[PDB]
């Protein structure tokens, strides 16, 4: 709630939404969902990979 | 290259020219770099190496067993012809 909302006439660089009404907003939520993007099967021979 | 006589094209960039920096060392990078990491013998796939049947041959067994029975019926006596 810190970052997220700046008010009227605040730097609004880290911010997501300003406005008059920033005082009184706040998240409900927040989900995040990682994907890890990777290389498999690598064929091994003599020398390892 | 044309050169003009009378106008001739000034025989060098000559000794007036503005040197603007000394800035012209690369410095040379040392570095001491290790990926050491353990590695297990392993990696797991959903198939490696299969060469697999694009239509198999039909493939049987084998059985028979009984054994020799019959009833029968046979052709009249007839009168031989000649001989």
């Amino acid at each position: 709630n810190n970052t997220a909302f700046a008010a009227v006439g605040a730097n609004p660089l880290e911010a997501i939404y300003q406005g008059a009404g920033a005082a009184d907003c706040e998240f409900e939520e927040i989900s995040y969902t990682v994907y890890q993007s990777y290389l498999d099967q690598l064929p091994v021979g003599q020398n390892g990979y | 290259a044309l050169i003009n006589p009378q106008f001739p094209y000034a025989g060098p960039v000559p000794i007036p020219g503005p040197a603007p920096t000394e800035t012209m060392p690369l410095l040379n990078y040392r570095v001491e770099g290790r990926i050491a990491g353990i590695q297990q013998a392993r990696q797991f796939m959903p198939f490696l190496q299969g060469p697999h049947r694009a239509v198999a041959e039909q493939t049987y067994h084998a059985i028979g067993t009984g054994i020799q029975m019959g009833q029968t019926f046979n052709q009249p006596l007839i009168n031989t012809q000649e001989g």
